[PDB]
């Protein structure tokens, strides 16, 4: 994603865009290309199964 | 109209006619480069690079009297 491209090019930019930008990154693109490295771990006996669907997740309001 | 005793001041009086207005731009044309409708931050990036038309762009003759 992109915000006004023309930010740094006509304006002095806001002092904070570096720590902003990168958690917005982490938080649009890192959960879902760390989930997704989350295995489907199960057991030995052939008897349980473990999944997380991926395209699923979503966060909560603080409390 | 002849009423005058001594001769006139040094420097040349310039007559200068038309309308008193504050920043106006007469000469306009359509410009091939837009900069956003309503971002007007980045607006001067077309005064780095005019249309061809504002690069010196005149204005009213109050100006000109004001700058002569």
């Amino acid at each position: 994603m992109l915000r006004d491209g023309n930010e740094g090019m006509s304006t002095i930019p806001g002092f904070n865009q570096i720590q902003f930008e990168g958690f917005w990154r982490f938080i649009d693109q890192g959960l879902t290309e760390e989930l997704s490295k989350f295995p489907k771990m199960e057991d030995t006996d052939q008897e349980i199964e473990f999944q997380l669907f991926v395209e699923t997740y979503q966060l909560a309001e603080p409390l | 109209d002849d009423g005058m005793d001594f001769p006139y001041l040094d420097p040349p009086l310039i007559c200068c006619f038309g309308a008193v207005q504050k920043e106006f731009v007469p000469s306009v044309r359509v410009s091939e480069h837009q900069m956003d409708p309503d971002i007007y931050s980045g607006w001067k990036m077309m005064q780095w690079n005019p249309p061809e038309f504002g690069r010196a762009p005149g204005g009213p003759v109050s100006n000109v009297a004001i700058s002569h």
